[PDB]
């Protein structure tokens, strides 16, 4: 009988978790973690991805 | 033993560095600095990187398991590579900061409420931890009044009665 | 060592049954608890046919039942029902000659040797044992695996221990990936008498070999009891296949179960 | 600054975001990993021609 509250909190829910793995797209990056990219690429080649 | 240097015997090593494309297999004593707790830290466990605040934890991570994570994939967790111990890993503390102001018409004084952050971690008179976080230049009353300014989590901060601005 | 010669060679038919619900085993070494988890690996579907034979361990009787040379493919799940340790290792490779690099592991009474060389297998490896009466103990004797190893690439070795000369079952799971060999194991006491058990278990890793060679064929290694003069040990094998598991990791940590997504629509629903 | 105004009427202004920057670095490797034996080359008590 809940679900009308039930359901709206899971959607909120759920669309944190989207957002949240959103963080470990590459998006066509050579990778999802800004760090890694920083240490390995110089600001030239980094800037891109 | 009684010819000269040049003729004496001497005892010749040398080293030579065979680098293939192969995994390597010799390599360095790492250079591994002590352990801090309770302090955003910039640490790197076995190559894991990363920024938060280490803590003792009650996980009981399994023998061969090291990293923790979570539904975010995020390290939760690690097992200190020396010391076999579990330590969780807590992002470095952080949140808005608002201001609870009177209008500038009225006074220039004013409150800074740090939304979600313990009042430890910020460098700083008055001070009040409410659930809705820490708040600075706020004199906390106990009396209750009708809220004026809502600051969050039941509190409301007002500019009262020499006046200052009480959070009630 | 030198090779031993049987004039006479045999292998026993092959034989199939389900793999159930097993071959499971942790992808990483990332603790998790009470939640379920989906990745994309290789491993273990479900219900799979899976290819057994038995190992001789004794003759009684002048036939020499050789094991068979099997396919390798992106790994290997294997298991092993037996009361005393009959399986001991395994041979790794393509050619299995000293033409390419081979990898050969063991656990003899001593301890374990992993080494990756050059070896020149023999047709029949052997690894005889021997009861001693006055010390009421059997004690290894006779190992001729490989007549040659030239240009060894890899050797490793693990601490001594004592082997002991109501059934075990052993199952272990072999990945050669991006040139490391994850060897995964999982020792259960199965009451069973005959069959691949109905049953679920994860396997723990148990460590990975960055020996970086190419690996197509495979073959099993068991002991042979010498005596003076029934209950053969059974094996079976399985390929795992890139497959998306759902595992649920449990409060302390431990897989309690899988869901293989590709096995049914009501698993892609799960 | 963040309202763009010299007046500012009453009421509670999001205004910065307070963040805590790491006061040092940890690094931490499993201690031992073997001990190479260029011992057995140097401290031999005879050497070859
Ligand atoms: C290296 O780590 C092991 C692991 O417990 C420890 O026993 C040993 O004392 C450590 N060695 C040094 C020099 O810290
Ligand atoms: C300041 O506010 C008071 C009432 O709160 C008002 O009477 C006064 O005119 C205001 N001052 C200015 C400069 O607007
Ligand atoms: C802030 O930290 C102290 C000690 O670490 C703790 O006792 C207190 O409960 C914390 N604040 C809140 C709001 O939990
Ligand atoms: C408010 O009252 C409580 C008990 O009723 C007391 O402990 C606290 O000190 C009081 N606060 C102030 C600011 O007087
Ligand atoms: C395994 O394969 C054999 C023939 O290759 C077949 O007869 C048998 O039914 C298969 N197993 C299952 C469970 O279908
Ligand atoms: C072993 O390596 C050496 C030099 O790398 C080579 O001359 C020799 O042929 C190799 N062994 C075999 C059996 O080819
Ligand atoms: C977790 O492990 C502890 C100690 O090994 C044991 O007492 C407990 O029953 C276990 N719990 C589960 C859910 O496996």
């Amino acid at each position: 009988a809940l679900g009308k509250l039930q359901d709206v909190v899971n959607q909120n829910a759920q669309a944190l978790n989207t957002l949240v793995k959103q963080l470990s797209s590459n998006f066509g990056a050579i990778s999802s973690v800004l760090n890694d990219i920083l240490s390995r690429l110089d600001p030239p080649e980094a800037e891109v991805q | 033993p009684t010819y000269g240097v040049g003729y004496q015997p001497y005892r010749v090593v040398v080293l030579s560095f065979e680098l293939l494309h192969a995994p390597a297999t010799v390599c360095g004593p790492k250079k591994s600095t002590n352990l801090v707790k309770n302090k955003c830290v910039n640490f790197n466990f076995n190559g894991l990187t990363g920024t938060g605040v280490l803590t003792e934890s009650n996980k009981k991570f399994l023998p061969f398991q090291q990293f923790g994570r979570d539904i975010a994939d995020t390290t939760d967790a690690v097992r200190d590579p020396q010391t076999l111990e579990i330590l969780d890993i807590t992002p470095c503390s952080f949140g808005g900061v608002s201001v609870i102001t009177p209008g500038t018409n009225t006074s220039n004084q004013v409150a800074v409420l740090y939304q979600g952050v313990n009042c430890t971690e910020v460098p700083v008179s008055n001070v009040f931890q409410t659930r809705a976080g820490c708040l600075i230049g706020a004199e906390h009353v106990n009396n209750s009044y009708e809220c004026d300014i809502p600051i969050g989590a039941g509190i409301c901060a007002s500019y009262q009665t020499s006046q200052s601005i009480i959070a009630y | 060592s030198q090779c031993v010669n049987f004039t006479t060679r045999t292998q026993l038919p092959p034989a199939y049954t389900n793999s159930f619900t097993r071959g499971v085993y942790y992808p990483d070494k990332v603790f998790r608890s009470s939640v379920l988890h989906s990745t994309q690996d290789l491993f273990l579907p479900f219900f799979s046919n899976v290819t057994w034979f038995h190992a001789i361990h004794v003759s009684g009787g002048t036939k020499r039942f050789a094991n068979p040379v099997l396919p390798f493919n992106d790994g290997v799940y294997f298991a092993s029902t037996e009361k005393s340790n009959i399986i001991r290792g395994w041979i790794f490779g393509t050619t299995l000659d000293s033409k390419t690099q081979s990898l050969l592991i063991v656990n003899n009474a001593t301890n374990v040797v992993i080494k990756v060389c050059e070896f020149q297998f023999c047709n029949d490896p052997f690894l005889g044992v021997y009861y001693h009466k006055n010390n009421k103990s059997w004690m290894e004797s006779e190992f001729r695996v490989y007549s040659s190893a030239n240009n060894c690439t890899f050797e490793y070795v693990s601490q001594p221990f004592l082997m002991d000369l109501f059934k075990n079952l052993r199952e272990f799971v072999f990945k050669n990936i991006d040139g490391y060999f994850k060897i995964y194991s999982k020792h259960t006491p199965i009451n069973l008498v005959r069959g691949l058990p109905q049953g679920f278990s994860a396997l723990e890793p148990l460590v990975d070999l960055p020996i970086g060679i190419n690996i197509t064929r495979f073959q099993t290694l068991h002991i042979s009891y010498l005596t003076p003069g029934a209950g053969a040990a059974a094996y079976y094998v399985g390929y795992l296949q890139p497959r998306t598991f759902l595992l649920k990791y449990n409060e302390n940590g431990t897989i309690t179960d899988a869901v293989d997504c590709a096995l049914d629509p009501l698993s892609e629903t799960k | 600054c963040t309202l763009k105004s010299f007046t500012v009427e009453k009421g509670i202004y999001q205004t910065s975001n307070f963040r805590v920057q790491p006061t040092e670095s940890i690094v931490r490797f499993p201690n031992i990993t073997n001990l190479c034996p260029f011992g057995e080359v140097f401290n031999a008590t005879r050497f070859a021609s």
